[PDB]
Formats: structure tokens, C-alpha cells, sequence
């Protein structure tokens, strides 16, 4: 609560959010990408938690082509708990309010949809999302000039047998 | 990606300007999203960012405006390990055995039978970062391993720093704002503001290691490929610190490239050297910035922006939506003086045909020429010194250029390349004076939208990447955003498009409509003050809390 936005959408689907807060321009924020992309964030959610195989087997890749079940070993190395944890101890009290509100604004959405602009409504993996979830998204961009362009490479490291 | 800045000596207006173009997914968790955010009387800040980030990454507010470049700094290092003789789980520092650190990870696996079941994975981890394998290049053996070091797991500040940069007011406002807490991971900053200030930072997180540790901790047959490795059995070859670096282990600020100027600036994803040629950018870590020979898209800039001509808006456009094919420069002439040479022979009558009659462009008309010269320039690359003039560092705007037709040899293989290219393309199923838009599409729902552009290796500066997928070549990546922003005394025009539009969900009404636009080359009003929001005839208007 003290969640409040105001939404102004031009031509061809540009939101303007205005708030008086961080917290309430995050929820704006969340709420209209959540309209657009609603599930595009959930599938890069899931990669992110490290839950690909979890929903959809071990056969299918991610958006960046990274088999299912290397690409959640990758994740769930790079976003453990206590990664997570020190990440958000770090942010400031305004990215904090930011993400809360992001969080808040993209789940009111989920909570109201009807399918309008939502292809993957009834999914099992269209679920409401947590700041945890952002900051895993944000941790993998973070990597993506660094240890993300080695995810197969890790996942691969394993040491030699009597050869 | 593109960015060109444009100060007070060079703009038409005497004001800044400038032109975004990054070249980024046109899926997945990069895609940008374009939005609005305004705290009234703290914050108004327009433009386009990554998905599930509350902040604008490339954008503008009421004097400056910005945008970003993938750079060619170094953000990691790999390090090799020396493995302990007696155990490959141990490895030496100081001659001293220590042991790898095993953190398993458990992952749930929907099997065929729709159950699921869990799968235990060990992930090996030195002091330096977890162990990486690259079968026949980074192998893991009894005597050696490589770990990476990842400088951006320990950057906490990166969506503060965009936050910061949000709020900016000026280029010297943002300057402050990125040296002071250097949260960028990945990317260059090019800036433009009002006042007609034109500035470029390679201003990211990158490893940093003293001048005289770097000729000794490098891996010298790996630097050489381009990798950072540094050895990892020496305690000296840890990254090295320095007490005004924001975090433990980077670079300090002043220590990076940073150009401020009043006529231009620009990058095309090389190092910053050349950001602005009558002023090089030299002497830093080649962890950070080497003076390399800049690709064609940085070439090709610097060809239209070099001079003392004043550079409109228009100007700056039309440098995306020529779709001009730059490699072509370099070697077209020469090669349709091979084709001439060589009438009458069969195997090369209608690429010479085709290449002849193209206009050079990729544009959705350009004809067949371009598929054929592309084909080309694929053999041609992997010619050894068929360049009849090769790279000069005396002259690196203006080599490599032409080919040595003169060598006999040369001459036999640029022939060869071209019957080998010329067959390639004749035996897919390209039809009769098709053209470039009829084969590059970016397919929405069961429908397809020409799109022109091509990849950005061939020195097109609207940069489309594509991937064979049945018939057509389907667009996965480049031009997405972009943005043009000039400073009118009233406030920010920006101007511009999201090629791929608003939304990935085909229900949506935001699916294809700047796809369409973006198709035909049409950009349009970035609408930024309440005036321009409230002169739009679609405004839409909802308030929302809970
Ligand atoms: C061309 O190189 C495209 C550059 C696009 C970069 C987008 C802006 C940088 C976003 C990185 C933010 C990291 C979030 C954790």
C-alpha cells in the first residue's frame, strides 16, 4: 500500500508514468510492461530462478539458446540465496522502492488479466513475481560481459577421470 | 550498436545532438521497451530499457540526452591454475595446495512421464571464481585448469548508477554522475546536451592490474586471441587495488577513456581510439582500450562525420536509413573490374550481372547483388593478403581497401571465391530479380515484414542480424532502438522508433505497428512534454493503487 501511479499511453503503446514516489513509479512501470510483456518477464523469470527444466524438460533451450537444464545449473549458481540476499542488502532505500513497486505493479496486472494482450494466461509459470525475481534479472545482465558468456563452460567444468 | 554525439562546432542549430542507434535482441530478456518516467519536479527522463528494469537505460530528459555501446573493454579474467601434481581437485599459489571449493546446486527435471525428478550438480570454485571449460582451447587436465573472475558479481551499484543517470541534468552533470560510482557494467556512455557538449566515457567495471604486472601476469598465447587471462598460481596476479576505485579490484575512473568535445563523437563497438580521430584516445591497460583497426560500421561514421560541414538531424537519419552496404567501398570496384576481365565465362555471368546493378544498399529494394557480394565477403575474409592496400595504423580510416589483382595468385582465388559464392547463391532457392526486402523478414503471428538493414560485419550502419528459417532469412537481432534527439529552444525533440514494437505478445494491439514503420523507414515523434503527450489523438489515461 501507498502504491499509486498515474498512466498516460501515446501512440503505439508508449506508457508515461507519473508518481510521486519511487514506489509508485515502479508499479506504474511494472503494470504497463506487464500489459506488453507480461510473459516474456515470466519465461525470463523462470530461466533466472534456474527453473527451465522444472516446466518445460530437459529438450527445450532459453531465449539466449542455452539448453534447459545447463542454463538452470548456471542460474541457480549465479542467484543463490545468499547472493540475492547481500545484492539487496547493497541497493539503496530508492532502487529498493523501485523494485518493490515494480513487483507490485507487474502482479495487480497478473491479478486482473483476462487475456486481452496475455498469450500465456493459465500457464503454470505465469506467476506473481517477488523483488528476488528482479534482482535475478538484474544479475543476469549484470554477467552477460563476463561469466554469462561461459554458462556452458562452467556447467562443462568438471575434473579429470584416470585418462 | 551506433552513438553519435554532436556538439556546438559541428550541429546546425550551434546546440547538442544526438543519434541512438544500439544493435540488441529483437527477443528475450534484452529486448528494449520504450517508457516515460516523470517524479514531478525530480525526475522526467523518456527512452527504452532492458525487461524487469525500473529505470530508462538509453534515453533523454529536458537538456541531455544518451545512450550506450557494448565496448571492447575486458569485465572478467580467466585465470589459469597450476594443479596441485598429487590431486587435480588442488591447485597452487605460491607453490602452496589449496583445495577447490564444491557448491552443488539442485535442479527439478520434468521427465517424459510428466514427473519430476531431481538432478545434483557440483559447481568447482577456486579463490578466483568458478572453473570454466572449453573443450580443446580451456580444458581442465592433471596439470592445469582455468577459473573466471567476473568483475560485475561484486557491482551492486548498477541500477543505482542508471537510477543516477536518470536524473542527470547535463554531460558534465552525467560524467559526475558515472565516475563517481562506476556501476556500468558492460557498455560505453555517448552524451549530447544542450549547451553543445559532446562527450564519450568508457566509463564500465574492468579489472584493473598496475602497468607493470601486466606483461608478466598475462597468458601470453591467450591475450593474443583476445581472452584476459592472467596466471593464476601467483599471489602478484590478483587484480590490484587502488583506494579511489568505487570497488575492490577495478579500475579508478580517471584511469579510463573519457572524450569531451564540442564537434563530435562516435563508436560503432570499437575501443575508444578512434572515438574522435583528431584527438586519439591512447596509452590505457589493454584490458581496457587497444588501438585495434575499427570495423566498417566505425568507418563508415567517420567517412560521413570527418569535415566542416555543419550536420543536420536529417543528416544523422539518413546515415541509418540509407541502408548503405560500406564493405562495398572497400571492394566492389575492384571486384566488378574481375567480372569484366573475365566475360564470358559462365560460372560468373549473373553475379557480375547482379553486382552490377545493385545499389550498393540493403535496403528492401536492393536487388540480389547484395546476397551475392555478402557470399563473397565471406570467402574473401578468409583470403591470406589479397587487400591491395592491407591496414595501416598511419591510415586507419582509409585501409584495408581494394584488391591486389595485381598477384596473379590473389586474382586466381578472388575468381574462385566469387564462382564458389555465385554457386552458393544460385543453388538456394532465390527466384527471378527478387530483391533483399522479399528475403529478410521479422515474421508476427503467421504474417511477415520485410525489414531492411543487413549485418553490420558488411559496414551497414542499421545493422540487422538474421538466421536462415525455412524460406527466408527471420531477423534476431540489431537496430531496435532508436532515438535522435536535438534541443529547440521549447524542449527535447527526439524522434525515433522501437523496430520491433512495444510488445512480444501477438494479442497485442503493440505486436507489429512500429514494425510496420520501421519497415518502411518511417520514425516518428517521441512525444516527451505534457504539450506533445496531450497533442496525441490515441491518449489513453489510467491511475492505478492499491
Ligand atoms: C549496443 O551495443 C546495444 C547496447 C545496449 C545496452 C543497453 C543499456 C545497458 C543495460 C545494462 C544494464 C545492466 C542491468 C543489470
Amino acid at each position: 500500500t501507498g502504491l499509486a501511479a498515474d498512466i498516460r499511453w501515446t501512440a503505439y503503446g508508449v506508457p508515461h508514468i507519473r508518481a510521486k514516489d519511487e514506489r509508485g513509479l515502479g508499479y506504474g512501470i511494472g503494470y504497463a510492461y506487464a500489459r506488453d510483456n507480461a510473459c516474456l518477464l515470466a519465461e525470463e523469470i523462470v530461466t533466472a530462478r534456474g527453473e527451465r527444466a522444472r516446466y518445460f524438460g530437459s529438450e527445450g533451450k532459453s531465449s539466449a539458446e542455452l539448453d534447459n537444464l545447463p542454463s538452470d545449473i548456471f542460474y541457480a549458481w549465479l542467484n543463490q540465496p545468499e547472493a540475492l540476499q547481500a545484492f539487496w542488502q547493497a541497493q539503496t532505500p530508492a532502487v529498493r522502492q523501485l523494485l518493490e513497486g515494480y513487483a507490485a505493479g507487474f502482479n495487480r496486472f497478473l491479478r486482473e488479466a483476462d487475456g486481452k494482450t496475455t498469450s500465456c494466461l493459465g500457464q503454470p509459470w505465469l506467476r506473481a513475481i517477488a523483488t528476488d525475481d528482479l534482482l535475478r534479472l538484474t544479475r543476469r545482465l549484470l554477467v552477460e560481459g563476463g561469466v554469462g558468456q561461459f554458462a556452458d563452460a562452467l556447467v562443462a567444468a568438471a575434473p579429470p577421470g584416470a585418462e | 550498436s551506433n552513438a553519435i554525439a554532436v556538439g556546438s562546432e559541428r550541429s546546425a542549430d550551434g546546440k547538442g545532438m544526438l543519434l541512438a542507434n544500439p544493435h540488441f535482441p529483437w527477443n528475450g530478456a534484452m529486448r528494449f521497451y520504450q517508457m516515460h518516467l516523470t517524479i514531478p519536479g525530480r525526475l522526467d527522463v523518456m527512452g527504452a530499457s532492458l525487461p524487469g528494469l525500473p529505470v530508462v537505460n538509453i534515453g533523454f530528459s529536458r537538456h541531455l540526452a544518451w545512450t550506450h555501446t557494448v565496448d571492447t573493454s575486458s569485465h572478467f579474467t580467466l585465470y589459469r591454475l597450476a594443479l596441485d601434481p598429487k590431486d587435480p581437485r588442488r591447485y597452487l599459489v605460491d607453490g602452496r595446495s589449496l583445495p577447490l571449493e564444491e557448491k552443488s546446486v539442485a535442479i527439478e527435471v520434468r521427465g517424459a512421464d510428466g514427473k519430476l525428478s531431481r538432478v545434483e550438480h557440483k559447481v568447482y570454485q577456486s579463490i578466483y571464481g568458478p572453473l570454466v571449460v572449453w573443450p580443446g582451447k580451456l580444458d581442465w587436465n592433471r596439470s592445469e585448469a582455468y577459473a573466471l573472475r567476473d568483475a560485475n558479481l561484486e557491482n551492486t551499484r548498477v541500477l543505482q548508477q542508471w537510477y543516477s543517470i536518470n536524473q542527470a541534468s547535463d554531460v558534465a552533470d552525467l560524467r559526475r554522475r558515472v565516475e563517481a560510482l562506476q556501476g556500468i557494467p558492460w557498455v560505453n556512455t555517448l552524451a549530447a546536451d544542450e549547451q553543445g557538449n559532446a562527450l564519450y566515457m568508457n566509463q564500465s567495471v574492468v579489472p584493473y592490474l598496475k602497468p607493470e604486472l601486466i606483461p608478466a601476469c598475462a597468458i601470453p598465447q591467450l591475450v593474443a586471441e583476445g581472452l584476459p587471462a592472467l596466471q593464476g598460481q601467483d599471489s602478484r596476479c590478483a587484480w590490484s587495488r587502488d583506494p579511489a576505485a568505487a570497488q575492490a579490484g577495478i579500475t579508478p575512473a580517471a584511469q579510463l577513456p573519457v572524450l569531451l568535445r564540442r564537434d563530435f563523437v562516435q563508436n560503432s563497438n570499437d575501443s575508444a581510439w578512434l572515438t574522435n580521430p583528431a584527438s586519439p584516445l591512447q596509452g590505457f591497460s589493454p584490458l581496457v582500450s587497444q588501438e585495434k583497426p575499427i570495423g566498417p560500421r566505425a568507418r563508415y561514421a567517420l567517412s560521413r562525420l570527418q569535415g566542416k560541414q555543419p550536420l543536420e538531424a536529417k543528416t544523422l537519419e539518413e546515415m541509418v536509413t540509407a541502408n548503405h552496404v560500406f564493405s562495398a567501398d572497400q571492394v566492389l570496384p575492384d571486384l566488378l573490374r574481375l567480372c569484366r576481365d573475365n566475360q564470358g565465362e559462365k560460372s560468373l555471368a549473373r553475379a557480375c550481372a547482379a553486382l552490377a546493378q545493385w545499389d550498393r544498399g540493403a535496403n528492401l529494394d536492393s536487388g540480389s547483388g547484395f546476397v551475392y557480394f555478402q557470399r563473397f565477403m565471406q570467402r574473401f575474409a578468409e583470403l591470406d593478403g589479397a587487400w591491395k592496400e592491407p591496414f595501416d595504423a598511419q591510415r586507419p580510416l582509409d585501409t584495408p581497401q581494394g584488391i591486389a589483382l595485381d598477384r596473379p595468385q590473389v586474382a586466381t582465388q578472388v575468381r574462385q571465391a566469387l564462382a564458389d559464392a555465385a554457386a552458393e547463391v544460385e543453388k538456394s532457392g532465390i527466384p527471378d530479380g527478387a530483391r533483399w526486402g522479399d528475403l529478410q523478414v521479422s515474421t508476427r503471428g503467421q504474417e511477415r515484414i520485410a525489414i531492411p538493414g543487413g549485418d553490420g560485419h558488411f559496414g551497414v550502419y542499421n545493422a540487422i542480424q538474421s538466421v536462415r528459417k525455412g524460406d527466408h532469412l527471420e531477423v534476431v537481432g540489431g537496430t531496435s532502438y532508436i532515438q535522435l534527439v536535438t534541443f529547440p529552444e521549447e524542449g527535447p525533440k527526439a524522434r525515433g522508433l522501437l523496430a520491433f514494437s512495444q510488445s512480444s505478445d501477438p494479442r497485442s494491439p503493440h505486436y507489429r505497428d512500429q514494425t510496420e514503420l520501421f519497415s518502411r523507414q518511417q520514425w516518428q515523434t517521441l512525444p516527451f512534454s505534457d504539450r506533445q503527450i496531450d497533442a496525441d489523438p490515441q491518449l489513453q489515461r489510467l491511475s492505478i493503487r492499491e
